[PDB]
RNA sequence: AUACUUACCUUAAGAUAUCAGAGGAAAGUCCUACUGAUCAAACAUGCGCUUCCAAUAGUAGAAGGACGUUAAGCAUUUAUCAUUGAACUAGUUCAUUGAAGUCAUUGAUGCAAACUCCUUGGUCACACACACGGCGCGGAAGGCGUGUUUGCUGACGUUUCCAUUCCCUUGUUUCAAUCAUUGGUUAAUCCCUUUGGGUUAAACUGAUUUUUGGGGCCCUUUGUUUCUUCUGCCUGGAGAAGUUUGACACCAAAUUCAAAUUGGUGUUAGGGGAGCUGGGGCCUUUCAAAAGAGCUUUGUAGAGGCAUUCUUUUUGACUACUUUUCGCGUGCCAUUUUAGUUUUUGACGAUUCGAAUGAACUAGUUUAUGAUGAAGUUGAGAUUAUUUGGUCGAUUGUAGUUUGAAGAUGUAGUCUCAACUUUGCUCAAAUUUUGGAAGGUCUUGGUAGGAACGGGUGGAUCUUAUAAUUUUUGAUUUAU
């Protein structure tokens, strides 16, 4: 499927589509953007998947097909208290090289902003 | 002992490639599951209804054609009139198949059971094909 | 942290809530603090068992909040800029 | 003293992280945060079977286990295998570390000595 | 943007890898672009490392979705509580009064299929190739390893700071014709010293460039190549200007009254080549270190050994012999007009040629014929068996050695081992590993900012407040 870097922390992984497990047995799958000290994180396009009480008997030990009722909720902010564990689903729309490119161009543009602001403030 | 053409070259792992090939032939076969794959040694079956082993090299000469061997010759042909010249298609492509010009190597282990000289001859003529 | 700052950026916009008790409060966000406790205006409430009601004003404790749904257009909001250039802070 | 600083020297070891759910995780261990957030690499995480003539297992842990995406369809018992699970710190109950490593070398904290050596 | 008025408010703390050793200002601290080890980051760079990257020899297929249809699909289960009166069995129906009351019953739950539609990929190159399971060019994602730099990282300010480039192209590819440029080969003529060198014109061949024509693929580039602006295009792929203290596009306003004004968001791109520069692999040369190619005697150095005796006791310990009680060897050197097995195919199946037969094609060619011809004995070693040559456990007593206790008496030389040198006898040169310098070749990366210094600087990380209701030191394994 997908191989995550053998040493990769929550800061190394951004924009990866994640799979988030809460205490209540439901899952939030989507792109991570930010997170925090106490690990409450922000997902971009996320869908909460749930195993109904009626399908649950199908998971108890004996090819299984579970009907997982899920609903779509975009740009949420989770709470660190509820989060249990996190897994990686996919890798970002952009490669590593391309993200280096956009990072460098973004930084250069950011410096250009500071110069254009400084010299717009100084003379007038 | 059977011979194919224009199969997908792209999967690079023989056990994954035999997964795909076996998957197109027999849906709901033994192995859609993927814990493990069997490996008969030179001199057990892969799938029911005639299949035994699968052979693929990476060589530029053998690139797209992968060969199948069967339990016996009448079942080897029985697989051929299963479709009866109605072309099945693997991943992207209809395959054109025929009888192998050389007999199945693992079928020789079954025949003579019913083979050190062949292994000597293969090392010799291989040594000469290197030249 | 950024997750709370995005909640402060969502003031005056329709947001959704999930309390850990199971209810759902969807309505317009008036106030939010750094303790994540928010107060909402003109909100529709869904009880854990589905019974839906309507209340004009509500205040919820942040510890009981589970997830908050925020208008999607805040995704590209400047909080998420990785490389950003700030000026020098004023001397006081 | 913070004993979590011990776990940070256990890096690259086979370990079971036995959580509050009863879920057990066998895996190779990577950097452990100061809040005891434990990040693993190649993990097989499962639930034990209370026998007791069919005593229903944890109902939340089965759902959380199927929802990792790592449970394969043909598993007879209840397990899942996946790469890279990151575990919040407050979820951990017990940690079973291997028998081989010696504690006397790892249980020495450099800050504890540093405080005494300096005074 | 400036001036005035009013309101709201002001600094959690500390730190930036660890360990060890040497040095500077008995204890501790601080410090050393000091020395080692380990760790971490960035940057390079490698591995026959691992996985993945879609049909055009066809109207497909892989992954993921539909908050899509069939679809009132099929199979199930559900629609409030209390008070009073009438009838009623001994709970049921109707009417009235009060309380709350997600919508749905075309619902909800379970089961399964068919169809349709969306997003994504190198839809690359070479190949249609009878094998025993590779070593085409790239891209994505990892694992492992070596090397360099740095020790969290970035903006800002200061400096005898150091820096300091170009060209072509923006459909692409291929062939042909002709033009131009450079190089090699052959023939002829002339000159100088049969041979060599130079020049001449001519012929052939390779590479590069200009103009035309032909072919192929692409044009969704949908605002017709998307780096801008302006001109412009399908009978065409074009032309002009410009490229970061700047230009352009766009959004917002209120007025003026179509420009600008002020505040904001975004674009300034891709490809190739020359130069310069960083890294890697290979080759050649130069240098430094290390090593490898018998016996006897003599000399030197180092190491080891060599100076109390006698008697008694220890079912104290060990070894050997003999006695008492409960032919064999799992044993070995030499020889079989000795035997058996293996090994050396030591020596005395493949390829080529000729002949015959069959089949196919137009006497010739090809294929096939376990299809013919030609190119057991001896010796040595090892193992086993046989034969004669042949050789060798427990209790008591004696002898030898070691240890302990008691009593009595007295107070430099030699040998062996190792290293070096010289002489006799026999049978400086070259090779390899490690490290440095130069040149060549292949390959890859970079190509406009970088270094030092400085702070009442930003952000990351760590330590402590911080295990006491608002997230990480437990009330969701449903429990008695």
């Amino acid at each position: 499927k997908i191989q995550v870097a053998h040493s990769s922390r929550l800061a190394n992984l951004i924009d990866y589509k994640l799979r988030v497990l809460t205490q209540d047995g439901r899952v939030y799958i989507g792109q991570l953007m930010a997170f925090d000290k106490h690990m409450n994180l922000v997902l971009n396009e996320c869908i909460e998947e749930r195993v109904p009480k009626t399908q649950l008997d199908k998971l108890r030990p004996r090819t299984l097909n579970i009907k997982v009722e899920k609903r779509v909720l975009g740009l949420t902010i989770l709470r660190g208290e509820q989060i249990l564990s996190t897994v990686v689903e996919d890798k970002p729309l952009l490669s590593k090289k391309e993200r280096l490119v956009r990072d460098k161009k973004e930084k250069k543009q950011a410096q250009k902003q500071t110069k254009l602001r400084k010299e717009k403030e100084k003379k007038p | 002992a059977l011979y194919f053409q224009n199969l997908p070259s792209r999967p690079a792992n023989k056990e994954n490639y035999t997964r795909l090939l076996l998957k197109h032939i027999n849906p709901n076969n033994k192995y859609a599951i993927n814990p493990s794959l069997p490996l008969p040694h030179n001199k057990l079956l892969d799938d029911q209804m005639g299949l035994l082993e699968v052979s693929i090299s990476r060589s530029s000469k053998m690139t797209n054609q992968a060969f199948l061997t069967f339990v016996t010759q009448e079942e080897a042909d029985r697989f051929l009139e299963k479709y009866t010249t109605t072309a099945l298609k693997v991943q992207g492509r209809k395959v054109r198949m025929g009888k192998a010009r050389t007999n199945s190597l693992l079928g020789l282990s079954i025949e003579m059971q019913k083979t050190y000289n062949l292994d000597i001859k293969k090392v010799l003529k291989a040594r000469k094909l290197k030249r | 942290g950024i997750p709370v700052k995005l909640l402060n950026e969502a003031q005056g916009h329709i947001v959704s809530l999930e309390l850990t008790t199971g209810a759902t409060y969807r309505g317009k966000l008036v106030e939010s603090e750094d303790s994540m406790n928010v107060q909402l205006r003109d909100v529709i409430a869904t009880e854990p068992q589905g019974a839906v009601t309507h209340m004009d004003q509500i205040f919820v404790r942040g510890s009981q909040i589970k997830f908050i749904v925020v208008p999607d257009l805040l995704k590209n909001a400047p909080l998420f800029k990785k490389n950003s250039s700030r000026p020098m802070p004023p001397i006081r | 003293m913070k004993l979590v600083n011990f776990l940070k020297k256990l890096r690259n070891e086979q370990v079971t992280i036995e959580l509050k759910n009863g879920t057990t995780v066998w895996g190779t261990l990577q950097s452990v945060s100061p809040q005891m957030n434990a990040i693993l690499t190649d993990v097989k995480l499962t639930l034990p079977q209370p026998r007791l003539n069919k005593l229903n297992s944890n109902g939340i842990a089965m759902a959380s286990l199927y929802l990792t995406g790592g449970q394969q369809p043909t598993a007879s018992d209840n397990i899942a295998s996946l790469q890279y699970i990151n575990i919040r710190g407050n979820t951990i109950r017990q940690i079973i570390l291997p028998d081989s490593l010696n504690l006397d070398s790892l249980l020495v904290d450099q800050k504890q000595l540093n405080s005494l050596r300096r005074s």
